[PDB]
């Protein structure tokens, strides 16, 4: 047996026990690893077939696997593709003093601002915009706040929509610079020596989840108000690990935090990995 | 309408206490559960003179 990505799974009608060019059928133990998944991508009265004569049913079966034959057959590719999130080249930040470089970075809106402003807005966080302008991550404040930055939608003039004024806000703080020994690089020997040092912050989301849809594995449906924090650095624990969370989205047991299948249905694979490809780019600072 | 019509102001009630009449409280039966004991002692006392004592 092999892990199974819900994404990756295909349901052909071509016939009995038959797969497409490139696709394997779905066993029936592999089938039962991410039972919940394709039970809830199934219509409910349907029955479809899996390999070596059995069959998968729907929510109005509650999802009972028993021997049988259909006409239809779930198949996963036969060469399945890594959707792991890729990694960009790295953004150096020009040198200056640790107040500076922090002021560079939250004040950049292609590197920052709009990539933090469209997780938050997949995520399920409502009202992520100003008054003046109707996409997401346009017309937003940033301001200094104690030892951190907060950045929010500016909330001057009127607007239209249920709660319209509660805004989401995105926090962050506890910055760290953690020095590479790979960096060095050296003048003229009569000598001046030159590092880079990666950057690590600690990202909030404030605001309440919408009620249409939201991606907290319970799915909330009450409007309530909500706080998370993310680690944008090294791992240090699971709750704050974007990179982990993404990479145990075919163990449904371990889905405690965000379900990130929904957002992959609700958007599409390419975008997201995208989306969180820049969000977690590599940030550099230079020390002479 | 207004400049920041949105932040409304909040009153807040809290913390209430009651001054009472001297002469009009009662209570009722008490009654107890969940009872473990502690310690008990049994004894005699014993006189033999000839005055209460």
């Amino acid at each position: 047996a092999e892990p199974v990505y819900p994404d990756q799974l295909r349901l052909f009608s071509l016939g009995q026990g038959v797969c497409g060019d490139k696709y394997r059928p779905v066993n029936r133990e592999e089938a039962q690893s991410v039972k919940s998944n394709i039970v809830g991508m199934m219509g409910q009265w349907q029955i479809s077939g899996l390999a070596n004569g059995w069959v998968i049913m729907g929510p109005g079966y509650n999802g009972e696997i028993k021997p049988g034959t259909a006409s239809n057959t779930w198949c996963y590719p036969t060469n399945p593709v890594t959707g792991e999130i890729p990694t960009l080249s790295a953004l150096d930040i020009p040198d200056g003093d640790e107040v500076d470089v922090q002021w560079r970075l939250v004040h950049d809106s292609a590197n920052f601002i709009k990539p933090t402003s469209y997780l938050a807005h997949y995520l399920g966080y409502a009202w992520v915009g100003g008054n003046h302008s109707q996409y997401v991550g346009e017309d937003m404040d940033v301001t200094r706040d104690g030892d951190g930055w907060v950045i929010r939608g500016n909330n001057d003039g009127g607007c239209d929509g249920y709660r319209c004024g509660d805004k989401t806000a995105i926090k962050v703080s506890n910055f760290a610079y953690n020095l590479d020994p790979d960096s060095f690089k050296h003048g003229d020997v009569t000598y001046p020596y030159e590092f880079k040092a990666d950057v690590s912050y600690d990202l909030t989301l404030s605001g309440f989840l919408r009620w249409g849809g939201n991606a907290w594995y319970t799915h909330p449906d009450n409007r309530p108000n909500w706080n998370h924090t993310f680690v944008i650095g090294p791992y240090k624990d699971k709750a704050s690990s974007i990179r982990y969370q993404w990479d145990k989205r075919y163990i449904p047991g371990e889905v405690k935090w965000w379900d990130w299948n929904w957002t992959i249905q609700q958007n599409g694979l390419s975008t997201m990995q995208n989306n969180l490809a820049r969000v977690l780019r590599p940030v550099r600072a230079g020390i002479t | 309408d207004g400049y920041r019509c949105g932040d409304k102001t909040a009153i807040k009630v809290s913390n209430f206490a009651y001054n009472l009449d001297p002469d009009s409280f009662k209570h009722g039966d008490v009654t107890q559960s969940d009872r473990q004991l502690v310690k008990t002692v049994v004894g005699w006392a014993v006189n033999d003179s000839d005055t209460p004592q």
